[PDB]
């Protein structure tokens, strides 16, 4: 009754001493409190909307203060719950969220909502879903860390989804779609030039539902998905660091998942490992060259593939191949001083092999190894706390191995 | 004396979401000594927060933390002559124990904290070594979320970890169990 | 030095001329490692739609007069470029290569073998279909109609490449449904251009071309 | 009439060196109409000699060729209503006759000039097309260089090549041969 009915009335009539801030905003702003200050029930009020038609009227900052305070107050913690109503509640505010103004807690609204979720059926959140993608379309600037938190919550959903079909089986279409849809909204995103650390959050985005995917099984999909997130790992990663992280990413993520055969492999490992053989930072390298040995590895469920149907990635070639690659790195050292403390890692990595039944693997070279290293470490010396620290890491050792 | 947080597995808001109110409540400015972070932040302000803790941010990112703030990947500490080692766990590619026990030789580091791929929060002692994911400590995941406080002595580490179940306690419970640790 | 743009491109034509020099002189020991670098330049450093158009044309031609490598190289390889060439996102260029991928098995000529094994034909149907295939699948990704039967044409006029290379595994039912296919586009719809003038001057000219 | 110069394998001042003098001689200003020409110049101080030829360098990239003084890939001209096409070759992957006849037919072209890869200098009829390589040209290689001038009456063509033979003559050794031509 005020709210259209003298306010509304008084808002066509009067543009005529207008808003933004003015005290006329601040009244009509306060007045706006009123409830919310008073209330626990402020939810009869997004149905008076002439109010909301009135958001409009207001500036964007104002917008926030309140309807974010409210965001914020609620998320302070939330007063009352859900039916269907709220979730249109929730867009109505969207769609002042999205733009109504322009392209700041929308991260701290994210997570109310990415909270709010888990209890009702798979269309709510479909609904919404699908809002909320695109309402993804009204950025371009605040954006990288803004997607990521729905992704989760899909994927944790997802999970919780995983965790509860037989009545949905549904799942898959579901899935289908989304998985569709988010592939969909997320070439868009690349796309979406726009960034840096486009490639490095995209990635992750990639291994999360991508690993995700390895769990639930859709593998089909896969491949292309994952040719693509090794594009990102060429061209459009670039910086060491980035990469540091990145690749252990990528060989980890590899690492939970299995599906694809050796036959995806023979061209993909060559591949990794010849990216990694195009990396060109030296302590890094080495290290993960013979770490690769791992993916052929006995330990473990990583070193296997499902084009195949199952189990280790039995045969010695390639893993001596990559220690001799590894050694390569060591081989083009010429600075030899990493070279030992390496000598050493590798020598550590030995005792791994010596544990592992590595069974191809014959003596002679590890015999090599230990006394290379011992060759170096004696038998040329300089001005070093290393001298000091070789002694305590060689004495550590030998306890260690047994 | 030594307050120095140990803390895994996050990605606020992310996997974990809030600051759970006890650690709220728990972790005000200057107060705390020291923070070692095992990466994935993922956020920024919460970057801000870190630093909000305790007079120190000692950082080593991670695989699920992108670019840089400004980001030192690894980065080893003494206190005492621990050299007491974090990363998020990143330069992984192998969870097996003789690993493990390699790469606090590599980088020079005795202690390792580390976050996992089926995210971790598990900890033990296996070939005298704590081999440590403090993980899930804010409320993140693959429910404990656990980080310590500790006081290192030396090379020596005591550990009291703090653990905090959600229980129908009402409240975010803390347990705490005191691991003590020698460096080789 | 790190220092350029046209860096890659240049690098790369050097990698080629010498690589293959390499390639007719003998050694090709000291190749892959090379050519795993010259394909990181085509992957990084290379960056422009039309570098790239050039660049690669250069690659698989280079790579076609070499042979050197293996398959063993090869498969590791050969799914990367065409990858890299799946990971290219410029349509006209791309299913024509795609398709044009299935001389890297052919019989037709030396560029088809590997001397890691030493000597001939890269001999085996399964690739090359597969090719075809996914240039079939960048036709299908299409829905861009108009150019998606310049090609299929342009693809049927591959499809009597290979009736006349003995492609043996290669049965008519797709050459059959792509003859169709085109037909069924070309004529069942229809619109104001120039094309449909067009289509049919290659119509005739294919007719009487084809035999 | 029409002096359309076709030129094929250069690489200036690379494979193909010095202009020849003949074709130094030859080349003047304005006087050609149209310049053909089939890429990997290398060189751009030859590309603004390409456009002192005649009013028209009309180009089309090479592979041995980079970047881009502003180069425009392929281009399809029309003189009387023959398509002539030029591309210095690139978009190829195989050097197959039926390949040569259905590429004049994506591009809408009816003649066809390119360049090879062990520099291939040879045009001959084959299924009522020219497929051309006037290649070598300036004195570049996979000794003939040639170029035509060539006089294009509707869709037919009718070229004199003009071939430079190094000889015992003492000279660039100009021997002509027409050729005449029909698109179909």
């Amino acid at each position: 009754g005020i709210l259209a009915y003298a306010l509304a009335k008084v808002k066509e009539h009067a543009n005529s001493a207008d808003l933004h801030s003015q005290p006329a905003q601040q009244s009509l702003l306060s007045l706006l409190q009123s409830p919310l200050r008073r209330y626990v029930s402020i939810f009869t009020a997004l149905s008076l909307p002439t109010y909301v038609s009135l958001f409009q009227a207001q500036t964007y900052p104002t917008r926030r203060a309140i309807a974010g305070e409210i965001v914020r107050t609620l998320l302070k913690n939330q007063t009352l719950i859900s039916t269907p109503a709220h979730l249109e509640n929730v867009l109505e505010i969207l769609k002042v969220l999205i733009k109504e103004g322009s392209q700041m807690e929308e991260q701290g609204w994210l997570a109310r909502l990415v909270h709010l979720i888990h209890s009702d059926d798979n269309d709510t959140q479909f609904r919404l879903l699908q809002m909320t993608r695109k309402a993804y379309a009204e950025g371009n600037e605040r954006i990288r860390t803004t997607t990521p938190p729905l992704i989760t919550a899909g994927l944790k959903l997802a999970r919780r989804f995983k965790a509860r079909e037989h009545y949905d089986d549904n799942w898959s279409s579901q899935s289908s779609s989304l998985f569709k849809f988010l592939h969909s909204a997320i070439s868009t995103l690349y796309t979406r030039v726009n960034g840096p650390g486009v490639a490095d959050l995209c990635l992750r985005l990639f291994c999360s539902c991508g690993q995700v995917a390895d769990m639930t099984e859709f593998e089909e999909v896969a491949y292309e998905f994952f040719a693509q997130a090794f594009t990102v790992y060429e061209e459009s990663i670039s910086d060491s660091k980035a990469q540091f992280q990145a690749v252990c990413v990528i060989a980890s993520a590899l690492h939970r998942t299995r599906n694809f055969g050796r036959e995806n492999y023979d061209t993909l490992i060559t591949k990794c490992a010849q990216h990694a053989s195009k990396l060109l930072r030296k302590p890094d390298q080495c290290r993960a060259v013979y770490l690769a040995s791992h993916l052929w590895w006995a330990t473990p469920i990583a070193a296997r593939g499902e084009t195949e149907d199952t189990e280790l990635y039995r045969d010695g070639k390639r893993v001596l191949e990559c220690l001799q690659r590894a050694l390569r790195v060591a081989d083009s050292c010429m600075e030899t001083a990493t070279s030992i403390e390496l000598f050493v890692e590798i020598l550590d990595r030995y005792v791994y092999y010596f544990d592992q039944r590595n069974e191809s693997v014959t003596t002679k070279y590890l015999n090599g190894l230990i006394e290379l290293i011992h060759s170096n470490l004696a038998g040329n010396q300089q001005d070093s706390a290393s001298v000091e620290a070789s002694r305590k890491h060689f004495i550590q050792t030998l306890e260690m191995i047994q | 004396a030594f307050l120095i947080l140990v803390i895994g597995n996050l990605h606020i808001p992310d996997r974990a979401l809030d600051i759970p109110p006890k650690f709220k409540k728990l972790l005000s400015p200057g107060k705390i000594s020291q923070t070692l972070c095992l990466g994935n932040l993922t956020d920024r302000a919460t970057y801000d927060y870190l630093r909000s803790i305790s007079p120190d941010l000692k950082i080593v990112r991670g695989r699920m933390d992108v670019e840089a703030t400004s980001l030192p990947l690894m980065q080893v500490v003494t206190h005492g002559s621990l050299r007491i080692g974090f990363l998020e766990g990143f330069t992984l590619v192998s969870e097996e124990p003789d690993v493990l026990l390699a790469e606090a030789n590599k980088l020079d580091v005795d202690v390792l904290c580390w976050a996992g791929g089926s995210h971790r929060f598990e900890c033990f002692e296996y070939m005298d070594k704590f081999f440590v994911n403090p993980g899930s400590a804010t409320g993140a995941f693959t429910v404990v979320p656990s980080f310590c406080l500790m006081d290192v002595q030396g090379i020596s580490l005591t550990l009291y970890v703090y653990q905090l179940r959600k229980d129908e306690n009402g409240t975010e419970n803390v347990a705490v169990e005191k691991v003590t640790y020698t460096k080789p």
